């Protein structure tokens, strides 16, 4: 009925703290080819639920993914759910060819079997990815400990008692970045700094604290620290930097020394809505010393544009050939060895203007004769390395985009520029 | 839900030595989500250790913390009479916050004899119609003392109460107050009233008596 | 600077209706988590629930089966607690605490503790205490307070003085269903004719 997967990569989603109100899952595996305005990608999402001890299934459909046209994709189909499950799901594009499936966990997405059961626990989320070459990439994010869904906890109790600042916080590719200048009465060598963040919106309540605890000793300038936010984790975790613009050694009483606190909470979903509230509680301490607890709040808005290029990491390499016999060898991919059941290497000319013409250069372990890829000889030689050989060149700086993948490997992509 | 079991329960050690109080968890609790508290009698508890080893500001050095996995112990190294309190181990981080059963620590003290003070009922209380004679043991460490009431050389058994204060934090001593409640006419019918105290370190029972109408 | 000024000494009916204030001051009341830890005279501390004064996020213990209601207003830095149910064994001292520092959804250790509020569930009436003096003789004098049913009872000596000699005994439950305790201060037995010691017990009344 459904599709068969090729080169599946499964993840293990681990929730930290509790659920803020959304369900974010990042997928950095799927390939987003560089220098291609004609590279689309169909994506269907299958989600497995557990209502009352009996398994369920929810099929989504996001359609084609135009990389250079739209960032946030809202699903346009639903075959296993409730009344309008297509407003409960967001498919966001981060930088460097990574998506982020977000689902609000305070409103039920499916109800087909029973009506008054609130034991719906999400166990695994599966995402399909249709390649331009026809490859069927898959991802299987499985919950370590599946958390149940508590819906509609009456969240709109927004309140306003915290010193307000005129600056705003921006969230680009789910990543918030704010720079708050503040003043602390203590010096740098006596301050035990500590910060907490809390974002309130329509139904979301995120809480960010620094896992390091209180700052041991505030060194003069650029004090870095990792911060942990409530919800579902992410690589390149949240961070913060308190750079002290104060050459203080023996502080004089009353003088408020200026500090610069820059916060970057990583897992910030879009369901907070525009003009959301972001609280920041900072406080220095010691032997019950100065630096009393303060608070600064500011509006947080979401950037609709992608703050990067969706193209994945690509190693650029030049080939200064002569004549027309230009050759290049593709090394092994990261997580693979000689024992690999299926290995695929694909290539296409830079800036392809046709779909059914340029994407014919595919090579597997049991293949090597491309259907309609001309003047490109692909040989899968020994040493588990591939050998590309381009014929028919000269005085034309053609560029080739090569991409290799294996079973349990991370798909990589090279860019070779044939000059001279 | 998680369960915590505190093993020692009661130490009753000397004035100054290491008291190793243990606290075991059923599950593999995180090495930072365990706490220790100190509650003195009548007061509220106070944080002692927060990160399982981290000591809270203000806490003495004698308070050391140890533990990993499921075995967590707090070591009071240098004991002194100001450590009579009851100590608890807490777990925070999961939805059900779990405390310990507690462990009352008692400080030793040289055998001190109690000073006896007998108090007849006040006339203001006689006007109410119910007499009460109090007997007071001010300071004594052993805490085992027998206070037998006596009316006209006759033992009184079930017409009296006794109250004992817990070991104070200054000199590690106890106090007793025994209240013999007799009727109005019953008090007017008898002439003498004696409070007999048998306690260790006296080598002789001490009796404090009085004649009614002195 | 942190203050948890708990309020109330409540003798409550079998059908529960109770509330404790727990004023808070000296910090950002919004940023920290406030827990409530009950202690019954049964050799144990048990955690009831906590509340986030920023989003109103409240969580309660599973033993209670939904009997607690923890709310808070931010105009006045207070956190109101209600344990109103069919209270059978809910006579305990309810402590109002604040976490040591910030934590993600109520996982900070309690560093700041309140005075504590003693609630007592009983179907018996509220009995007023009776005070009688313990005249001295041989270097001590006292003050007796009996017949009071409500357990919360304090006794002050010389209006704050007599610190290093005061001795207040625990209460004893009589066979009549009431309590009684006695306080006593040791005196140098030489300044009796000069110094006049006064016993000021405050539960409902105050007398000499
Ligand atoms: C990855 O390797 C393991 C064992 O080496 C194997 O069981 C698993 O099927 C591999 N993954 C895929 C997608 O084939
Ligand atoms: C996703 O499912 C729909 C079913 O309506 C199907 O038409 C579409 O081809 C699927 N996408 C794929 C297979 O990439
Ligand atoms: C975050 O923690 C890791 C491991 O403790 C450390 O290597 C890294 O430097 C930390 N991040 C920052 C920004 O210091
Ligand atoms: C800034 O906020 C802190 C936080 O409570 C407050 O104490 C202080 O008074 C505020 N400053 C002004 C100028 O209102
Ligand atoms: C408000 O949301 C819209 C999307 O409808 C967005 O374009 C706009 O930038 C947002 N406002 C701000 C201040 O970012
Ligand atoms: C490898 O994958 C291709 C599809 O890209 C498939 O046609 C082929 O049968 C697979 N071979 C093995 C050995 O897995
Ligand atoms: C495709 O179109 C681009 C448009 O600039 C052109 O440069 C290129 O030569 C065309 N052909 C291929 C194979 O890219
Ligand atoms: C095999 O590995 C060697 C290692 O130096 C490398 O030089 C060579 O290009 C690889 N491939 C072949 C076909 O020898």
């Amino acid at each position: 009925a459904l599709l068969v997967c090729q080169y599946t990569i499964q993840s293990l989603i681990h929730l930290t703290g509790e659920d803020p109100g959304f369900f974010n899952v990042e997928i950095p595996e799927f390939p987003f080819y560089p220098t291609c305005n004609v590279c689309t990608a169909d994506v269907n999402v299958t989600i497995n639920f557990d209502v009352g001890g009996k398994k369920h299934q929810l099929d989504l459909d996001f359609g084609q993914l135009t990389p250079h046209t739209k960032a946030v994709y809202q699903p346009r189909g639903a075959f296993g759910g409730s009344e309008n499950a297509t407003n409960l799901f967001l498919l966001e594009l981060l930088g460097a060819g990574e998506l982020a499936l977000t689902m609000r966990s305070k409103k039920l997405p499916i109800n087909v079997t029973t009506g008054e059961e609130q034991q719906v626990s999400l166990e695994s989320v599966d995402v399909y990815f249709q390649d331009v070459f026809g490859t069927m990439w898959c991802h299987h994010a499985e919950m370590q400990n599946p958390v149940y869904l508590i819906p509609e906890t009456v969240p709109y109790i927004k309140w306003d008692n915290c010193n307000s600042t005129n600056i705003t916080a921006v969230v680009r590719a789910q990543g918030l970045d704010v720079t708050l200048p503040l003043s602390l009465p203590t010096s740098a060598q006596d301050s035990n700094f500590s910060v907490k963040t809390e974002m309130l919106g329509n139904e979301i309540d995120i809480e960010c604290i620094m896992e390091d605890g209180e700052i041991s000793q505030v060194l003069p300038g650029d004090n870095k620290f990792n911060i942990t936010c409530s919800g579902y984790e992410s690589h390149v975790p949240s961070g913060g930097i308190l750079t002290s613009t104060s050459p203080v050694a023996t502080p004089i009483p009353g003088t408020g020394y200026a500090y610069s606190l820059r916060l970057t909470p990583r897992p910030v979903s879009r369901f907070l809505g525009n003009n959301s509230i972001l609280y920041v509680f900072y406080s220095g301490n010691g032997p019950k010393a100065s630096g009393g607890d303060y608070c600064i709040q500011s509006n947080i808005v979401f950037s609709d544009e992608i703050p990067a290029s969706q193209d994945m990491p690509t190693n650029t390499t030049d080939i200064t050939y002569v004549g027309d016999n230009a050759t290049y060898s593709v090394p092994m991919v990261t997580s693979e060895d000689a024992n690999s059941p299926n290995v695929t290497v694909t290539a296409f000319w830079a800036w392809p203007n046709n779909t059914e013409t340029d994407f014919k250069c595919k090579w597997t372990l049991t293949s090597g004769t491309p259907s309609g890829c001309e003047n490109i000889s692909g040989a899968f030689a020994s040493n588990r390395t591939f050998d590309i050989t381009v014929s028919g060149l000269g005085t034309a700086p053609k560029t080739l985009i090569i991409t290799r993948t294996a079973t349990n490997a991370t798909t990589t992509t090279h860019k070779v520029i044939f000059s001279k | 839900e998680i369960v915590l079991t505190q093993s020692p329960g009661t130490l009753s050690l000397s004035p100054g030595e290491r008291a190793t109080l243990s606290c075991r968890a059923s599950q593999s609790v995180a090495s930072k989500y365990l706490a220790w508290y100190q509650q003195k009698p009548g007061q509220a508890p106070r944080l002692l250790i927060y990160g399982a080893s981290s000591r809270a500001t203000g806490i003495p050095d004698r308070f050391s913390g140890s533990g990993s996995g499921t075995d967590f112990t707090l070591t009071i190294s240098r004991l002194e009479p100001e450590d009579f309190a009851v100590y608890y181990c807490q777990y925070y981080g999961s939805s059900p916050l779990t405390f310990g059963q507690g462990t009352k620590v008692e400080i030793k003290r040289t055998v001190a004899a109690p000073s006896v003070f007998i108090f007849p009922p006040s006339d203001e209380q006689l006007k109410s119609g119910t007499a009460s004679v109090v007997c007071l043991l001010n300071n004594f460490y052993p805490r085992e003392a027998k206070v037998q009431w006596k009316v006209d050389n006759a033992l009184q058994s079930g017409n009296s109460q006794e109250s004992v204060t817990e070991q104070d934090s200054k000199d590690s001593t106890y106090s007793l107050s025994s209240t013999l409640t007799l009727s109005k006419a019953d008090y007017e019918k008898h002439k003498v009233y004696a409070c007999e105290v048998t306690h260790q370190g006296l080598s002789s029972p001490v009796t404090k008596s009085f004649n009614r109408g002195e | 600077q942190v203050q948890l000024v708990q309020s109330g000494a409540e003798l409550k009916t079998p059908g529960a209706s109770v509330k404790v204030s727990c004023k808070a001051s000296g910090y950002t009341f919004t940023g920290y988590y406030i827990h409530w830890v009950r202690q019954a005279p049964g050799e144990g501390l048990e955690w009831t629930g906590w509340i986030n004064p920023n989003s109103g996020a409240t969580r309660y213990g599973q033993k209670f089966q939904g009997r607690v209601t923890l709310t808070s207003d931010t105009s006045s830095s207070t956190v109101y607690m209600e344990v109103s149910n069919l209270t059978s064994d809910d006579s305990a001292v309810y402590y109002c605490a604040r976490e040591l520092s910030y934590s993600i959804r109520g996982t900070g250790p309690l560093g700041y503790w309140g005075l504590g509020t003693l609630v007592t569930v009983s179907s018996a009436s509220t009995k007023g205490p009776s005070v009688f003096p313990l005249a001295p003789s041989t270097a001590a004098l006292g003050c007796l307070v009996k017949d009071y049913f409500p357990e919360p009872v304090t006794v002050s000596w010389n209006s704050g003085a007599l610190t290093s000699g005061v001795h207040t005994f625990p209460a004893v439950l009589q066979s009549s269903g009431l309590y009684s305790l006695s306080s006593v201060v040791t005196v140098p037995s030489s300044s009796l004719g000069t110094q006049t010691y006064i016993c000021n017990v405050n539960h409902k009344p105050s007398n000499t």
